[PDB]
């Protein structure tokens, strides 16, 4: 076993989870989990792969069958990783989250015998126990982690991250029935650190990523060749997604602070093509070095693709969703205020913000957009021909004056997609933005989409421009 | 009785290192497993039992059960703070246990090798073992009458012979760990912790979405929430053996293969640990 | 191991014996002691009180009233008198469960260790390579006896010899840090 | 008369590979038979029955289809692979449990089904907690054997 | 709701001979679309007897019956032989359960009652013989859901529902 | 052959005797003789209206009403009261039970009709209240409590038996 | 008689052949060994058990066995363990075969396709008695064979 | 020399003799005597095709067709059907083996081709119905021999080996 | 679907392939890529009889022919030298399975009248004779395979699977 | 071994004998009351009322009914008629 890189990276306002969903507990606290970088480089895989398949085949592969391809590099329930991650964030401290007092027994008593909902709220470096019940009584807590100003500003002002906040920070109380206080003591003690958790946010999360290998992985087919591209899948992983939750928001933004490697026969271009983004410059210079890294992934020193073997399987487009590189939508602005435009994509994702109020300007193209690009949305299809009228857009085939068509959505009857694309709580969103920069103090908002496989077709530059206008109001 | 296991919760935070861990999870788990039926009316609970919150608490309203399912998971996550926070380490009785066992291998005149190895990130060892598996659906390795989590002889003396074996080539392997014809001359023994920062058990999580998954559309996440070994706990266990022919190769060893992982899931660095002491007790 | 609630004194795990075994060791000294000179009328009595409680789980050593041993078998304890000393000569207690209930509780207090065995190359565990042993826990006692015949050499054995003569390994699993055993010769312990 | 284990687990058996439909169910199952025998003596029998009843997820159904197969033939455990492997071990123990008279079949179907006799069944499973153990790890290391040679293996 | 009909599908067959008057407004429940019958409900404590079938009751928790819960009446206005309950569907032991429906009902189950001379001595019952599950597909499901069947019969899935769910525990005295 | 009868202990009184007890031979099921009640029968899917305590069948298997059997002949003027079943012995679900008993039985049980006026919506209740955890108990048992003058004074566990047990389900309409 | 120690050496002889491995023979002589007298102590179905599922017999393994009935240049597949457990079960039902125990068209349409094992395994069930008694000869003389022919690890 | 013929047992009505007049000789295969039925003959990779009682080869070993093998020449008609078959009686899978066959049998099968119009899905179709259980011995047994439905009280067991012997498979398209 | 036609291996030359061109698609069924031979179909109740050998069809079922599946068509239209079924591949009894294979396939076997006139008497063959494995080869393994054995490097480790796998039975005339 | 089933006494171990090994006990006694004025009534008698229970599974001292011996074998035990004074002096009985 031997060191084969290191890349010192920092994150952006990274929204790292852990058992309590939070990136610090009462035990221990991660900015950054090994794991999710293991397992988004892995999602970045499957994805840079089946972006190689189409531009070279027009095929695609699914996901357990791109894996079991490379399970000789990343590991499978056959084989152990022959690539294993080792995250050493700065600082290296114990920094549990500790709940040195809370002085709350008033709003105790405004809870004897009645069925309220507690919520809380941080006004002005204090916090309030909003009993919807019109009692809107102040608390006296202390606790670690040092709540500055920027992220109570911060999450306010973020209509996303203040959205998410409605689970953290209420829940009902019976208490008609027979009650307690050392019994309500603890359920509003907890309710508090669960609540506080949320505010351990950071910007500028610096950590290094080692990455070692074995030298004991025998070059079965394409060892040296599937592990150099898997370093690839790495690079866009960090120059396109970052870690931790609402990636797809820009939070937890990746950069690149200075990367090493220790074997040359094998890093060479991946050291290189990342040592180009040290020293970004101008905007539409890195919307070059995007489209520079993209295309030596691929028909420029096209690594070995060797997809004639019996280990992929097409996938079926009625009942399969693969999402891969579309290297065309693709926009790099310039930016100077991180939190504002942190706070602005709120502004080009919700269907009533005032980003494609304008661009997209009705309900229904709206909509029906947001439903194919934004992720899952929650559509309440009781209401009348809004739901028709938008799946009107995202029919099949059927009168279009936007191409918005999914692979079998069809009209008068729900196939696989029709559900999928409208009940399936759990939907990435292909409208993406990040932030990237490091050492020259020039952020540089990105904005891309990833291109899906249930897509019939899609206009390329309508859908285009109105990404382009999308980056453009979002600063 | 069931009213012993409605009190089973309050037995942990009063002891906090006293109980029978592995009896006391066990018995947790019948609780937990008729998490919905523990709460229908069953009173008589005390002002200390931790079962009224689930009454009091609400977090559904058009249904019964999608109430529950959710108070499940909390019971899950708060009994996995509960174990981390109360049972903590006290590494008296390992000492004893040690300090004695080293005496007795002098006497039997074996020159032992007293190592200390210390975890730097939440380790995870015998994560398939039954602790927590009637909860949790991992474990860790747990000797149920120390009351301690411990990382098997048999797991060390295979970590450190592949090392060897890798390095060293084969012969020379077999010839410090035997084969199915000659003995080994090497023996250890189960590692036990002896001192910690704060914590021995910590609880964590594993989310995976795309495992055994065709497309983006069969992904959705599944928690899967765990006890892990605490980091900055020191792990203390022994090597002995009779010629010195072998003494070398282990000492030189050890220091390596503990930094490299010792224990499950260590390709995303969990088991890594950190060589403390070393202590060379020449027979004679 | 012992989950039990109502004790001053929290016990993490307790001894367990059956009357049934108590009584092969009363049979060992019974016949030994008729088959030599050597009568050990101390251990006898300790083990006759003992005895004559028998069909009742009794407690020794503590005050426990009732229990779950093992996860699984609730045991109610009736308390034999706290005079009658101890024969493990320790601090924990000693349960002595009636033979139906104690052969469960026995079983199920042996160790039971899963190991595997992992494919050098791909780091797995191999095929067929997993298999689960038995282990009987640390401070376990077993009672034997050790017998010789007048040869002017016995006469040495049991001089030098057996007193010089603690630590012993015994059994399989000598590398895996299993098998140290001590004797605990009943001429001195008694 | 009176079956001996190895009797009652093939008849046991016979029901449940029979129910199980899909072969990824059996597989499954095979996993179950294996290391579900070992986790009996780990964590005692009344922990793991009760892990048992839970990860088998009984819902109106499945419970439904449960109970047929005490008795009809054409009884199929329907739903997802880890479910009815569950389900399908919780028929091999409540099997066990009614045939040797250990614990009244009424009084099982009562507790799986409604929950305030499931309570009741805590305390019956820890006064017969000495006769179960005795016998019933002999019993489920047949239907391992059975299983680990009539399904192929993951 | 309406006044509801509960039928046995246990092989006779004449007692859904009887069955009568239709949803009168659209009060199918028992939903049978593609993957065969949905919101079985299942009677525990009874058996159908299969001669004078109508559901006589019984003690033991272990016997059952399982059929249909349909729109229907009193089989002409005949209220002997039926009990007429009302239960707000939270106490409704569904199985297969698909969708949801409101919070009251007008259920009408056939009724019998001992008969000394005798024992009771239940004993279970499957179904088999693919003629029967034609004599029912084609009289006990069809003269009440006739409006599909071009369409969901060989893709029809109901039949590997009654044979699988429809079993009962017949007198057999 | 013996008849019996099936009473329970309900938090009501509607059920005082409502029966001759006995049938000419003191021979009882329900026994209390070693350590508490014994051989409880418990009928399933039933519940007792708190009101005229006869059971009103429910399709519920959650419904929940157990009470003693004893023998004796059922008010024969009344007839409207019952419903007068037959099973082997091995039919019916009881609870602590005794030496096994596996021949054929006659057993009336109070049966109220379902008189649909309203809606069935049932609920649990244990047995507290101590003002009746006394006094009705010594009622239902004085038939065979003053014969327990001797087995109540230093035998006294049985009041804790009939908190335990009897958790049956009234209606409570 | 020795109809059986004639029986034991043509079942031997195709065993030996069908086992290519010299690990493999190694193997079959410990279960010789072992297995003879596990049916000694522990009985015929609890041993027959323990057998049929170390062997783990597929549908490649059972064709490889009903084979051997007839031809002689088939072989086992499998490593040490299981080509070793699936020749002593072929062994074992090499004598139900040839003493009319059990119908060799049975035995061979029972091994074949899916459930019918089932019914092998009942039926063997109740002829228990009557094997464990009629073996005991010829389980041993397999057990001197392989202690013979097959030399030591 | 000896001719014979196959006729099987299945639900379907085709088979009821489905062959002209038995071999006159007083030679059988099958005995029907004590042990109720003896030397069933079971053919395997064929299905019945639930009606037109004919034999389909199917490829896998699972499917059955266990039936009567009786002496006879195929309804004296066209041979466009029966297998016409040769064998030495130590090539045919018995069941229930009795007094030893000896010489060689020409055996005549309900052979259909494989009709290539769709795929074979086999259904087994066990025995059932105890109505069609008679009229199988009604329509079959009582005919073959005459010694039964006359001079035996052993038609009790005829009666279950139908439903305990024959156990096939159809494709039932 | 594929129309796959399956070329029994049996000692002689009698398969003088007499089928037709190869896959039309790109699949076989028997590859022979890495670990050997793969998916090998297994008949039972045939002889082959290699007198132009067509699967006599036995009923014995301890006779079996082996054999590979390729697809193919029925020798230019005639369609008699064959069976010709249609089976949904769940029920193709293989061996040594490499991968998935779909829901659907045609299988074209050579197939001979019943070979009466004669008891079958069919006898076990194996498959031995170097000169008969070479033969194979080149005959059906290279005419049908002429592109494996060149990108494979290893041949003569697959040569001994013909004389190890592919037993059959025959007539033996 | 024993599993006590069909009771509430519980035993560990039991002592079983058959009717062909007390045959030759009675055959013993038979024969050295002849060939020795010695007479052995008390035992010959004991042994002389179980013969007579022949025939059938019988335990002396105990209240049994059913047994599973040494995990495998059922028996159905009827208690001898009255009761035998123990022939072998042990609270655990004799089948």
């Amino acid at each position: 076993e031997e060191l084969l890189m290191s890349l010192k990276l920092k994150a952006l306002y990274p929204l790292t989870g852990g058992y309590n969903r939070h990136s610090i507990n009462p035990f221990y606290e991660e900015l950054v989990r090994p794991t999710e970088i293991k397992g988004l480089w892995r999602w970045w895989n499957r994805v840079l792969f089946n972006t190689l398949a189409y531009s070279t085949k027009g095929k695609l592969y699914t996901y357990e069958s791109i894996d079991r391809l490379f399970e000789d590099v990343f590991g499978s329930e056959n084989k152990k990783s022959a690539v294993r991650l080792e995250v050493i964030t700065d600082e290296g401290n114990d920094n549990r989250f500790e709940l040195s007092y809370v002085e709350l027994d008033k709003v105790i008593d405004c809870l004897r015998n009645y069925k309220r909902k507690v919520s809380l709220d941080f006004i002005d470096n204090t916090l309030i126990a909003e009993i919807e019940g019109s009692t809107k009584i102040p608390i006296s807590f202390k606790s670690n982690l040092d709540i500055d100003k920027i992220i109570k500003d911060l999450v306010h002002n973020n209509k996303l991250l203040s959205f998410e906040l409605l689970g953290f920070k209420s829940v009902e109380i019976d208490a008609t029935k027979i009650s307690d206080k050392k019994i309500l003591k603890e359920i509003l003690r907890d309710l508090i650190t669960n609540y506080l958790e949320y505010f351990n946010i950071k910007q500028e999360v610096t950590f290094t990523l080692n990455i070692y290998l074995d030298k004991s992985r025998e070059h079965k087919q394409n060892f040296e060749d599937k592990l150099k591209f898997a370093l690839y899948s790495l690079l866009v992983f960090i120059l396109l997604g970052g870690i931790g939750r609402k990636t797809s928001r820009g939070f937890g933004s990746l950069s690149i602070i200075d990367v090493k490697c220790y074997d040359n026969s094998i890093c060479k271009k991946i050291e290189d093509l990342a040592k180009n983004f040290l020293k970004i410059s101008s905007g539409n210079e890195l919307k070059s070095k995007i489209e520079s890294i993209l295309d030596c992934i691929k028909n420029s020193c096209i690594d070995t693709l060797y997809i004639e073997n019996n280990i992929l399987s097409e996938i079926d487009p009625k009942k399969n969703v693969v999402y891969f590189i579309n290297s065309d939508l693709f926009e790099v602005k310039r930016i100077n205020d991180k939190e504002k435009v942190l706070a602005n994509i709120y502004k080009a994702v919700s269907s009533e913000g005032c980003c494609i109020k304008s661009i997209i300007t009705d309900k229904y193209v709206r909509k029906s957009f947001l439903i194919a690009f934004g992720g899952y949305r929650k559509v309440e299809k009781d209401k009348g021909l809004d739901i028709g009228f938008i799946k009107n857009y995202l029919c099949e085939t059927c009168e279009t004056v936007s191409s918005f068509n999914i692979v079998d959505f069809l009209l008068s009857e729900g196939s696989f997609m029709s559900d999928y694309i409208l009940q399936y709580e759990h939907r990435n969103s292909l409208l993406r933005f990040k932030l990237i920069s490091d050492n020259s103090n020039n952020s540089y908002l990105i904005g891309y989409i990833l291109h899906s496989s249930y897509f019939k077709k899609i206009d390329i530059k309508y859908v285009r421009c109105i990404l382009e206008k999308l980056t453009y109001c979002v600063i | 009785a069931i009213d012993f296991l409605v009190n089973i919760l309050e037995l942990i935070k009063e002891k906090q290192c006293n109980i029978n861990l592995f009896s006391a999870i066990s018995l947790t788990s019948i609780v937990y497993n008729n998490f919905g039926e523990f709460l229908s009316n069953n009173q008589s609970y005390s002002t200390n039992n931790p079962l009224l919150k689930y009454h009091i608490i609400i977090l559904n309203d058009k249904n019964k059960t999608k109430d529950v399912e959710e108070k499940r998971n909390i019971f899950k996550r708060e009994v996995a703070e509960l174990i981390s926070r109360n049972f903590k380490l006290d590494g008296e009785k390992v000492r004893n246990y040690f300090d004695s066992l080293k005496e007795v291998l002098k006497s039997l005149k074996y020159t032992i090798v007293d190592v200390e190895i210390t975890t730097r990130t939440r380790a995870l060892i015998g994560v398939s073992t039954s602790l927590g598996k009637l909860i949790f659906g991992s474990g860790i390795s747990f000797d149920p009458y120390m009351n301690l989590p411990y990382i098997p002889a048999s797991e060390i003396k295979g970590i450190v012979r592949s090392y060897i074996e890798g390095k060293l080539g084969e012969q020379e392997a077999e010839e410090i760990f035997g084969n199915e014809e000659r003995e080994g001359n090497v023996n250890f023994t189960d590692a036990y912790p002896t001192r910690s920062k704060d914590f021995l058990f910590v609880p964590d999580v594993i989310t995976p979405h795309y495992n055994g998954k065709k497309s983006e559309a069969d992904a959705e996440p599944r928690p899967v929430i765990h006890l892990t070994i605490a980091p900055k706990v020191t792990f203390r266990f022994l090597i002995y053996y009779k010629r010195e022919d072998v003494g070398k190769p282990i000492c030189d060893s050890m220091p390596i293969i503990l930094i490299r992982g010792l224990g499950a899931r260590s390709s995303v660095g969990y088991s890594l640990f950190e060589l403390r002491k070393i202590e060379v007790i020449k027979a004679a | 191991r012992i989950i039990e609630i109502d004790s001053a004194k929290p016990y993490v795990w307790v001894y367990v014996t059956t009357y049934e075994l108590l009584k092969k060791v009363k049979l060992y000294l019974d016949s030994i002691s008729q088959l030599s000179n050597a009568s050990f009328s101390n251990l006898k009595n300790k083990i006759d009180t003992i005895l004559a409680k028998e069909g009742k789980n009794i407690t020794l050593d503590s005050d426990l009233k009732s229990a779950i041993l093992n996860e699984d078998f609730y045991v109610e304890l009736e308390a034999l008198n706290n005079k009658i000393p101890s024969i493990i000569n320790a601090g924990v207690p000693l349960l002595v469960l009636e033979d139906s209930i104690g052969r469960e509780v026995i079983n199920r207090s042996l160790i039971r260790v899963r190991r595997i065995r992992i494919d050098r190359d791909k780091k797995v565990v191999e095929t067929g390579g997993l298999w689960s042993e038995e282990y009987v826990p640390m401070k376990t006692i077993f009672f034997s006896v050790l017998l010789g015949k007048e040869s002017k050499e016995s006469a040495i054995f049991a001089s030098c010899i057996l007193r010089n003569l603690r630590y012993v390994i015994l059994g399989g699993k000598e590398t895996i840090g299993k098998g140290i055993v001590e004797l605990r010769w009943v001429k001195d312990v008694i | 008369l009176y079956e001996e284990d190895y009797k009652l687990a093939l008849e046991a058996f016979k029901k449940v590979f029979n129910a199980l439909t899909h072969y990824g169910a059996k597989q499954a199952f095979r996993s179950r038979a294996r290391d579900l025998v070992e986790e009996i003596y780990n964590s005692g029998f009344i922990p793991t029955f009760f892990y048992i009843i839970s990860k088998a997820e009984l819902n109106s159904d499945s419970l439904d289809s449960l109970i047929s197969l005490f008795s009809s033939d054409n009884a199929i455990l329907r739903g997802s692979d880890e479910n009815v492997s569950y389900s399908a071990y919780l028929f091999i123990i409540l099997y066990y449990l009614i045939k040797r008279g250990i614990i009244e079949q009424k009084f099982l179907i009562q507790a799986l089904r409604c929950e305030k006799t499931r309570l009741d069944l805590i305390d019956k499973l820890y006064n017969l907690a000495p006769i179960i153990s005795a016998k019933i790890r002999t019993y489920l290391l047949a239907i391992k054997r059975l299983s680990e040679a009539l399904i192929e293996a993951r | 709701s309406t006044q509801r009909e509960y039928v046995f599908i246990p092989i006779t067959n004449s007692i859904t001979i009887d069955v009568k008057i239709t949803i009168g407004g659209s009060d199918h429940i028992t939903n049978i679309d593609e993957r065969g019958i949905h919101n079985v409900l299942v009677i525990t404590g009874y058996a159908v007897d299969e001669k004078n079938g109508r559901l006589v009751p019984t003690l033991d928790p272990c016997d059952y019956v399982k059929g249909i819960l349909v729109a229907g009446t009193p089989q002409q206005a005949q209220s002997n032989d039926f009990l007429t309950l009302k239960l707000p569907a939270n106490k409704l032991y569904l199985i297969r359960k698909k969708g949801n429906i409101s919070d009251d009902l007008k259920i009408y189950i056939p009724y019998s009652s001992p008969d000394a001379r005798n024992s009771m001595k239940t004993k279970p019952v499957s179904i088999s013989d693919d003629t029967i599950v034609n004599n029912i597909i084609k009289e006990v499901f069809d003269k009440i859901y006739n409006i599909t069947q071009k369409e969901k019969v060989k893709i029809e899935k109901v039949k590997e529902d009654i044979k699988e769910l429809f079993s009962y525990y017949a007198l057999e005295q």
